[PDB]
């Protein structure tokens, strides 16, 4: 048991991290599809605070891109 | 240049320095115990312990526990040949008799032996010496050697003696 | 002339020897109580 | 000491012994396979566990070929129980110089690659183009611009 | 024997616990010339978790390894001609190896008393300690059709 | 030793030992499988049986089948052995009758 | 490294106390330097024949004369210490001889079983 | 460390005869430090998120490949990783003894026909008893 | 036919079991080293 | 120990309020296990050491594991089968301990044990002859495979809802309960 | 590429000896075998070149 | 091994034919003659039985 | 830490039910099949700079969640296998798989 | 490797394909065995990542049915909490997708 | 290794000097003299199928041949292939010698 337990423990941690990565990739793809639907269709936008936070994060990401470029 | 190897039948000759047998023929005072272990030792040990190969081997727990027959018998039915040297306590009141002990026992083991099997409860100290077994030759000249022993001088509190009726 | 593999280690060293001479629980996050 | 000895390789028949271990994938040098279990099994038990159609299917011979290693002869029919060396032999023969030319291998392209110095396309997407071995190995393959045409 | 094909029992281990339900739903009557007789659920005792647990299986395999090692190693042949070759000594060697004054003393005492002796007063090791070199489980093989006229039982030649 | 060894073998067969002190899980809890016994009159190929009894809803090469074990009953096996002995005796006897009466005809 | 402790190689005492070949009980937990491998035979034979010369100027295990027999040495029972003489680490090694008592019919048992005078010097007694 | 020289004394007279003893032999297989075989019992398995432990996959247990071993006697590993244990299988199928000690079976026709020589496994094949041979011949009437 | 050569010593119980084979061998070796019936030794090389 | 027929534990699921579970022991059929359980539920630690005492001992008596069920945990819980706990040397589920010493044994009591009703308390043991402090409350309906292995030294008279509540705790990948199910106070109702 | 039952040239043996002298680096000394290997170094005064190694053994 | 006339071995009217017997004597006693017949029959029977056992 | 993050943001029952209703499930035991080497820190940090990590059959394993998909043969194989799985699921939900199975049954019965 | 081995790699269509086609004693290289273990582990990881992407796609297509109109932020956050998604991380990946779209255009 | 002991004609035999060459087979099923006996290997003046069947057994062995088979389909195996015949077994017509 002292030999075999760490292996199943690592397997359980791998399953937990797999579920976490599934959730994260699903969130990323959900954001992608929502943005695509918004910029494609008409009269389908985000709430006020949502748009404000999205614009702020876009500004931050563009600043980070300019920093890693220069 | 090659040899005429077509004239000999395929048999291996003996080496020129012929090896001596592993059996030790020396029975003197500097007799050496052979550290090299052979297959026959293991075979005889298995056959004596659990009847190899006619009986299945006991599990590792029983083999490594105190209930394995060799250890069980050595504990409950001890086999220690402690014999008294009469030349120390015969017609002389001495405070330190002399015993012949198997070379595997120690001072504390001898004290326990004398205290429990015979009841000698007054033991001050023990001085042990390892002596080679007594060797001799018979009429035909064959060399014999008795089992090795240990001379143990055991100091007591009260002097003891054994009286021989004249 | 220049036979390091034939000569002994006392007379020469090979390219191999010359090259290899140089070569040869649970975690819990804790924050200091000093800061807020 | 071996407390467990692996069974004979490819012993999946009821009446016939397994093929030589060298033919199955073990060591060569043996022109016949032996199975201790099939040998110890009495003849009446084999005839009971087999039927005539199954017996003939197991007797089915592939002489002079081998069913487990396709494209080559069988080591039990070769003079030595080792495989024949006329098919899988070294690249150059004894006393032969190396004069192999530069061969051009087919390669399936994955992107529209355009050489700018020559001003022309290496190959279109999903196009089988014959390119140089070293070029494909060191430049096309690592960039994942193309894969081998198989 | 080939004329009595007899009933064959096919035990099919299904992946799920719905076994024999899918079978009765299929409901085959013949397959080739087999004429399937019946389809039942093979009653068996439930295997404990020890059969599938890797720790328990590793312990059992360790025990089996130790048992087989103790049974197989070290390998010593049951018999060979070298045993009977090495355990042979001459009469002078036997007398020189095992001898005590007991035999002569018993000769004198019996001559003086008049008693009878039925067993030797000393144990004679005819191998001169060579039989201790042969493993204990040794035994000679059975030889068939030997080249000897002794088994005939002749009493006049 | 023999008595205790047979007792310990019986104990190990049931699987009652576990390093972390505690009772093992129940036996029929992790099985998750069943065995169907099919009675045939003639020998059928294992591949045939597997392709005819496999699950049509499983997209796997095994098709819900773990294994197929064909067996002859003990009575049928003893019957086959006795019939083989009788057939050998019959062949020998007919050969002997032919060879004995060949010369008188 | 080695399986046996390092005081068997160089005793913890400045004089070299605890040097030699130490045999251990099979069921004991201590480990000694008595090994019969083809690699350990040289040093075992060296300790048996040549001995061991200490830097203090004394032979610790075998000065001379009759060589010791490590196969019959009493089993190891502990380790040395600077405070006392010897620490008994393994007590199950020491044979505590213990015999039963007269409880029961033990007063009638004799060394021999009964089957259904002035001594003189003789050369031989048969039985 | 300990050197060996001639002697000419009684210690050397004893050593010249004691060093001729044949030490006990045992064929030890090559260890597997890189590819631990008993480490792959947890490889290629599904786990139940309810209890966070592996599932006793019958298909896994059935298709598993057994790599022999001296202290665990064998290990079941997934067949994908079985290619790294091709030499231990050869060492296990081979006789656990130097071939010179048993080579007397390849030096005569009788043993060359009676013994199996496959992966260097000097194991005797099946042999009918003389009574069995006589019985078969007499039943066949030839 | 003998299962052991005619010159082998009989180390076995009366019933045929080999439970005390090694003990019998040790007893025989001890008796060869020093028999209990040994009278007065005449050789000039005596143990004492 | 007829005076002590029932004990109680205060189980806390992480940060929740302690809930009481009351047992009911059978000292007639198995005195040793019941006595051990009662002594562990009691846990008299009234041995108060002084300054000079600590100075001459150099080691506090509290440095060694005390024979108390207090501050223990339920390390082993599987939904639908049982709940196991009661470790002294640590809270991980190994290295049992008893009042008689390391581990006790009682073959005449083990041979007569029968697990056929839920809410039955037994001693969680690795082998039938090595019993310690670790106990388990059976939650499943019938467990007939535990007949000559453990010893059922009583049942639960009050707290089945507590058992079912601590059984529904999710298990984390480490094989332990996600929430630390502990025993904040144990005692005996004489 | 067939021999023709012809002897080998002398340069073959010369190059073989050169390769042997180059690969003369490793050692084959064994511990317990040095006792018998030291017999080539006749150090006892009882050793004889023409008589042998008879009188040196005690 | 090698070439030996197996096609002639066993073709005579009796067992002693086609046997390379070079260990005989000009005078054979009763025991010697009995052993000679025994060895001829034993040679034939051992050859036949060993061949049959190997083949089967 | 990762344990704190997991206790902070747990997995919901709906997401878990979706992940379990997914047809394919992963196998996580491959990290145990990596070759193990007892390599010291100095030696490994020297090889990392001298580009000896991928030489002589060696390699460097780093866990990845997203992978570049272009010409990836194993990814294409898994994609084709998933397409075949979806086709088989469509067949078995339409009922033609049972139709073919019953056809095989009737053929084996008549033959 | 050798020149014939490189030709065989080009024939098989990849170093990984060549190594995996060679089985056991056919590939008698310890370097080959190490690289084969690495390739097998990496293949299993690639299959794991494929399954991961499929799970993510299923989650997205399951949660899109309610978040399609995104008329109310509270209505969106209800589904986000029911499926266990961090709103800040969602906004951050939306911004990353927007920056990527700007870079693409 | 640049020069093998087989080049220098060094006689290394177990019965001669106790040594054996490094590059050789431990077991040899057939020695060089048996391999050179091409008359007993190939089909030269030597029968290969020893079973002589009756007229009814000949006809029964021809019924298992599938319709549409011709003798010209089975080629003569090369010289290095052992000339042998397993008798009347399954797919026996594929054997040129049978
Ligand atoms: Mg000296």
């Amino acid at each position: 048991y002292e030999f075999h337990e760490p292996l199943r423990r690592k397997n359980a941690e791998d399953m937990r991290q797999f579920q976490t990565d599934v959730i994260d990739m699903a969130c990323a793809m959900l954001g992608e599809r929502l943005l695509d639907t918004v910029n494609a269709s008409d009269t389908s936008s985000f709430p006020a605070e949502w748009q404000e936070a999205i614009a702020m994060h876009v500004e931050e990401i563009e600043a980070e891109m300019e920093e890693v470029a220069a | 240049k090659g040899w005429r190897t077509w004239e000999y039948q395929h048999t291996r000759p003996d080496p020129r320095p012929f090896p001596d047998p592993p059996v030790n023929d020396y029975f003197g005072r500097s007799r050496i115990w052979n550290p090299i272990a052979c297959k026959l030792g293991y075979v005889r040990k298995k056959a004596d312990e659990w009847g190899w190969p006619n009986k299945p081997p006991p599990p590792t727990g029983l083999r490594y526990s105190q209930e394995f027959f060799p250890f069980f018998f050595e504990r409950y039915f001890p086999d220690a040949e402690v014999r008294l040297l009469l030349d120390s306590v015969l017609n002389n009141e001495t405070k330190r008799p002399v015993f012949q002990i198997p070379c595997s026992m120690s001072k504390v083991e001898l004290v326990n032996y004398l205290k429990n099997i015979y009841g000698i409860d007054n033991v001050v100290r023990v001085e042990v010496r390892n002596r080679r077994g007594r060797r001799y030759k018979n009429e035909v000249g064959e060399i014999k050697m008795m089992d090795d022993y240990k001379v143990a001088v055991v100091e007591l509190d009260t002097p003891v003696s054994v009286e021989l009726k004249q | 002339r220049f036979n390091p593999e034939s000569v002994g280690l006392t007379r020469g060293t090979s390219a191999f020897a010359w090259k290899w001479w140089h070569t040869q629980q649970e975690r819990r996050s804790h924050r200091p109580p000093a800061w807020d | 000491v071996a407390p467990w000895v692996p069974p004979p390789r490819h012993d999946i028949k009821v009446t016939m012994p397994p093929p030589p271990g060298g033919e199955v994938g073990g060591r060569f040098g043996v022109s016949q396979g032996y199975s201790d279990r099939l040998a110890r099994t009495p003849y009446w038990k084999r005839m009971a566990l087999s039927t005539y159609k199954l017996r003939m299917m197991e007797n089915a011979t592939r002489y002079p070929m081998s069913e487990h290693r396709p494209g080559e002869y069988d080591i039990r029919y070769l003079p030595t129980p080792y495989p024949c060396t006329i098919r899988n032999r070294p690249l150059l023969e004894v006393g032969e110089p190396r004069q192999i030319p530069s061969i051009r291998i087919p390669v399936i392209f994955l992107v529209n690659l355009f050489d700018e110095a020559k001003g022309c396309w290496f190959g279109r997407r999903y196009e089988t183009v014959y390119v140089e071995r070293q070029f494909m190995r060191e430049e096309l393959m690592p960039q994942r611009y193309a894969i081998y045409a198989t | 024997p080939d004329e009595i094909e007899g009933p064959w029992e096919a035990y099919i281990t299904y992946d799920r616990e719905d076994g024999l339900s899918y079978a009765q739903s299929l409901g085959i009557t013949t397959i080739g010339v087999a004429t399937v007789l019946g389809l039942t659920e093979h009653v068996r005792e439930p295997q404990p978790y020890a059969v599938v647990d890797p720790v328990y299986c590793e312990a059992l395999r360790r025990e089996r390894a130790r048992e087989e090692t103790l049974m197989k190693w070290p390998h010593v042949p049951e018999w060979k001609y070298e045993y009977s070759t090495y355990t042979r000594k001459h009469l002078a060697d036997i007398v020189q190896y095992n001898y005590t004054n007991v035999v002569d003393y018993v000769d004198r005492e019996v001559l003086l008393t008049g008693k009878s002796v039925w067993e030797c007063p000393i144990h004679i090791d005819h191998t001169c300690g060579g039989s201790k070199t042969v493993p204990p489980h040794a035994k000679k093989p059975v030889r068939y059709m030997d080249a000897g006229i002794a088994n005939v039982g002749v009493t006049d030649i | 030793t023999a008595r205790a060894v047979e007792i310990f073998k019986e104990r190990l067969k049931r699987g009652i030992y576990r390093y972390p002190p505690g009772p093992p899980p129940p036996p029929g809890a992790h099985d998750k499988t069943s065995v169907v016994k099919v009675e045939l009159s003639c020998y059928v190929e294992e591949e045939r049986l597997r392709e005819l009894f496999g699950r049509y809803d499983v997209f796997e090469p095994h098709k819900g089948i773990v294994r197929v074990e064909l067996k002859l009953p003990d009575e049928v096996l003893k019957q086959k052995e006795e019939a083989e002995q009788l057939w050998t005796q019959y062949m020998a006897e007919c050969s002997d009758v032919k060879a004995y009466h060949q010369w008188s005809t | 490294k080695n399986s046996w402790p390092e005081w068997m190689d160089n005793g913890a005492d400045g004089t070299g106390y605890g040097i030699g070949l130490h045999r251990t009980h099979p069921l004991s937990r201590l480990r000694g330097n008595l090994k019969r491998s083809p690699s350990h035979v040289p040093r075992v034979l060296g300790m048996m024949i040549q001995g061991v010369w200490h830097k203090s100027g004394v032979k610790l295990y075998f000065r001379g004369g009759k060589p010791p027999n490590p196969s019959v040495h009493p089993y190891l029972t502990g380790e040395p210490c600077p405070l006392y003489g010897w620490k008994v680490t393994d007590e199950s090694v020491i044979r505590q001889f213990n015999m039963p008592s007269i409880d029961g019919t033990n007063f009638r048992y004799k060394p021999y079983v009964a089957l259904q005078k002035p001594l003189a010097k003789r050369l031989f007694f048969w039985r | 460390p300990v050197v060996f020289k001639q002697g000419q004394g009684m210690f050397s007279h004893q050593l010249k005869r004691l060093l001729q003893k044949k030490s006990i032999h045992r064929y030890n297989w090559d260890p597997l430090p890189m590819y631990d075989p008993r480490k792959l019992v947890h490889a290629s398995r599904h786990m139940d998120v309810e209890t966070w432990r592996e599932v006793p996959d019958p298909h896994w247990d059935e298709r598993s490949y057994l790599v022999p071993d001296q202290m665990f006697y064998n290990i079941p590993v997934p067949p994908e990783y079985k290619d790294a244990y091709w030499w231990r299988e050869l060492q296990a199928r081979r006789v656990q003894c130097p071939v010179e000690w048993v080579s007397h079976r390849m030096y005569n026709k009788g043993d060359r026909q009676r013994y199996d020589f496959q992966d260097l496994a000097f194991r005797k094949k099946f042999e009918f008893s003389y009574e069995e041979v006589v019985k078969n011949a007499k039943d066949m009437r030839s | 036919q003998r299962k052991l050569p005619k010159h082998f010593p009989v180390v076995q119980a009366s019933d045929g079991s080999s439970l005390l084979r090694e003990e019998t061998i040790a007893c025989m070796e001890r008796e060869r080293r020093l028999p209990h019936n040994m009278g007065k030794l005449y050789s000039y090389h005596r143990p004492y | 120990m007829r005076i002590s027929e029932r004990a109680f534990m205060d189980i806390a699921i992480g940060t929740k309020a302690p809930r009481r579970i009351v047992f009911k022991l059978f000292p007639r059929k198995c005195p040793s296990a019941v006595k051990n359980f009662i002594e562990l539920c009691s846990g008299n630690v009234s041995t108060d050491t002084y300054e000079s005492g600590n100075r001459d001992k150099l080691i506090s008596e509290s440095a060694l594991p005390q024979l108390t069920y207090k501050n223990s945990t339920f390390h082993r819980v599987e939904k639908g089968y049982l709940i196991q706990g009661g470790d002294i040397v640590t809270g991980r589920g190994t290295e049992q301990l008893s009042i008689y010493g390391g581990t006790f044994s009682a073959p005449e009591e083990v041979r007569a044990s029968v697990f056929d009703k839920p809410g039955l308390v037994g001693t969680a043991s690795s082998s039938p002859n090595a019993h310690g402090s670790q106990f388990f409350i059976l939650t499943a309906k019938e467990a007939n495979h535990l007949n000559g292995t453990c010893i059922c030294f009583g049942q639960v008279a009050d707290g089945l809802d507590v058992v079912q509540e601590i059984e529904q705790v999710p298990i984390d990948p480490s094989g332990f309960p996600s929430l630390k199910v502990s025993i904040v106070d144990c005692g005996v109702l004489e | 590429n067939y021999d023709g039952n012809l002897p080998t040239h002398r340069a073959v043996h010369v190059n073989a000896m050169r390769e042997k002298a180059r690969q003369k680096a490793p050692r084959t000394v064994a511990g317990p075998r040095t006792f018998y290997n030291s017999a080539g170094s006749r150090a006892n005064a009882r050793s004889s070149r023409f008589g042998g190694q008879a009188a040196v053994g005690k | 091994g090698g070439f030996t006339m197996k096609y002639k071995k066993g073709t005579g009217l009796w067992d002693e034919d086609h046997v390379n017997d070079y260990k005989t004597n000009r005078y054979l006693s009763a025991r010697a003659t009995m052993r000679w017949y025994q060895e001829m029959e034993r040679h034939q029977t051992r050859n036949s039985l060993n061949a049959r056992r190997a083949t089967q | 830490t990762d344990r704190e993050r997991r206790q902070e943001r747990p997995i919901t029952s709906a997401a878990l039910a979706v992940m379990q209703k997914c047809p394919i499930q992963p196998q996580l035991g491959f990290v145990h099949a990596l070759p193990h080497d007892t390599r010291d820190a100095l030696l490994q940090e020297w090889e990392r700079m001298h580009h000896l990590d991928w030489q002589f059959g060696k390699a460097v394993y780093t866990p990845r969640s997203k992978e570049n998909v272009r010409g990836n043969l194993t990814w294409l194989r898994e994609d084709r296998h998933y397409d075949q799985r979806m086709k088989f699921m469509q067949e078995v939900e339409s009922g033609e798989a049972r139709a073919k199975h019953m056809k095989l049954i009737a053929e084996a019965a008549g033959n | 490797m050798v020149e014939a081995a490189m030709f065989e790699v080009e024939k098989d269509g990849g170093f990984d394909n060549f190594i995996l086609k060679r089985s056991g004693p056919e590939l008698r290289s310890t370097y080959g065995e190490r690289i084969r273990r690495h390739i097998l582990v990496r293949q299993k990881e690639i299959q794991k990542n494929f399954v991961l992407q499929k799970q993510a796609q299923m989650l997205v297509e399951s949660m899109e049915k309610e978040i399609l109109p995104m008329e109310d932020g509270k209505k969106v956050e209800e589904v986000l909490e029911k499926y266990g998604i961090d709103k800040e991380q969602l906004l951050r990946d939306i911004a990353r997708a927007a920056v990527a779209k700007k870079q693409q255009l | 290794v640049k020069y093998t002991p087989m080049m220098l004609n060094i006689q290394n035999m177990m019965w001669w000097n106790g040594k054996r060459n490094l590059y050789r087979a431990t077991y040899r099923e057939k020695t060089w003299y048996e391999i050179s006996r091409t008359g007993a290997f190939t089909k030269g003046r030597r029968p290969v199928m020893r079973q002589k069947y009756s007229r009814e057994a000949l006809q029964a062995a021809l019924a298992m041949v599938p319709p549409g088979f011709e003798v010209a389909d089975v080629p003569r195996p090369p010289q290095r292939i052992l000339a042998q015949s397993e008798g009347i077994v399954g797919r026996w017509y594929s054997n040129y010698w049978t």
